[PDB]
């Protein structure tokens, strides 16, 4: 299971 | 022994495509696994080692939906870094991003990852705390603050040390090898004055492999000859290296193969 | 920064005159990722060439995998040519079953 990026950069 | 997870994603702008394209591709102990790719006709994680099908529907439509998000979310990444360096329109760019786990022999989490590049150079990552970021360039800075203001490595840190190592747990046990390599010495008649032989060793796996040859007790860089590992195409691997020795002193060199599979180095000399 | 890619040619197994083989290009250490890679036989395009998906390594740089089925003769000369945006000219690298 991928990593949930949040904020954008 | 030891386990990894890892997950590398693309986000890719040309100058004529109308968005970027987004790839993921998902490894588990450095073979691939699962692969997002926003090009394919109906985009979708899919599985690619057999041993994944054994996830049913809705484990690959969560995963699917999250990567349209992540799509998203490179698209906007990418249209911030144009504006931090300055980049005008017209140009090819490349979001890149590395994230996973390693877990020791005993399958606890050793070090988390989470990094990011810009045009192929290091942008920004996540220090081994789980806690702070590095950044080097002055436009990574204004996304180290952001991140820092939101508190966002607080979810990555719970991701890596959570359900990083428990997925890799899941799928440890649903695909629950080495191979070692075939080494021989081929002679290649070259000028007057000597010979090249040539240590081959073939049908291994992992990648990770060593060649020398030694005049009778010196590993020499004496413009010694090889080629960056290669794979064969079936799973496994292939390298050679290569030396000069004046004639009829042949059996003075030998070649030692190291790799990982082996109970010992291989040494090895010339034969007719 | 533009990265130029890195070619080998080789065979799957140890080339044998006469006898079915697959042939590899390997193209290593590009960037951006996009590329155009060919094979041919005696300046020829092969017509079935697969391409593996395109990955990257630790390192950040792409590589790809591209084979074709062959079968090796003394005389016929095989090739790998990659266009890259790092490269003002095409880059060839020709087979060579000692290597």
């Amino acid at each position: 299971m991928a990593l949930r990026m949040t904020a954008v950069m | 022994g030891p386990h990894s997870m890892r997950y590398f994603e693309t986000a890719v702008s040309r100058p004529g495509l109308e968005e970027p394209r987004y790839i993921s591709v998902g490894y588990v102990d450095n073979k691939e696994f699962v692969r997002f790719d926003s090009d394919a006709e109906n985009p979708r994680y899919e599985p690619r080692a057999p041993w994944m099908e054994q996830e049913g529907p809705e484990y690959w439509e969560r995963e699917t939906q999250k990567a349209k998000g992540q799509e998203q979310w490179f698209r906007v990444s990418l249209r911030n870094l144009l504006g931090y360096y300055n980049q005008s329109a017209g140009g090819s760019h490349t979001l890149q991003q590395m994230s996973g786990c390693d877990l020791g022999s005993d399958w606890r989490l050793l070090r988390g990852y989470l990094q990011f590049a810009y045009e192929g150079r290091d942008y920004i990552a996540l220090n081994e705390d789980l806690k702070t970021w590095t950044a080097a360039d002055m436009a990574a800075q204004i996304t180290r603050r952001k991140w820092e203001q939101s508190g966002a490595a607080e979810h990555y840190k719970a991701y890596l040390e959570g359900e990083c190592v428990e997925w890799l747990h899941r799928y440890l046990k649903n695909g629950n090898r080495t191979d070692s390599p075939k080494a021989h010495v081929t002679h290649h008649p070259r000028s007057k004055g000597e010979v090249t032989l040539r240590c081959w060793a073939l049908g291994f796996y992992p990648a990770d492999i060593t060649l020398t040859w030694q005049l009778n007790g010196e590993e020499l860089t004496q413009d010694m000859e090889l080629v960056e590992t290669r794979p064969a195409g079936d799973g496994t691997f292939q390298k050679w290296a290569s030396v000069v020795v004046p004639l009829g002193k042949e059996q003075n060199y030998t070649c030692r193969v190291y790799h990982e599979g082996l109970p010992e180095p291989l040494t090895l000399r010339w034969e007719p | 920064i533009q990265k130029t890619p890195q070619i080998q040619v080789y065979s799957r197994h140890p080339p044998e005159n006469g006898k079915p083989n697959i042939l590899n290009c390997y193209v290593t250490q590009f960037h951006p990722p996009h590329i155009e890679i060919q094979m041919l036989k005696n300046g020829k395009k092969i017509p079935k060439v697969e391409m593996s998906d395109m990955s990257f390594s630790k390192d950040w740089s792409f590589y790809i995998l591209a084979h074709t089925e062959f079968t090796p003769t003394e005389t016929d000369t095989y090739a790998c040519r990659v266009k890259h945006d790092s490269m003002a000219e095409p880059k060839t690298v020709y087979w060579d079953r000692d290597m």
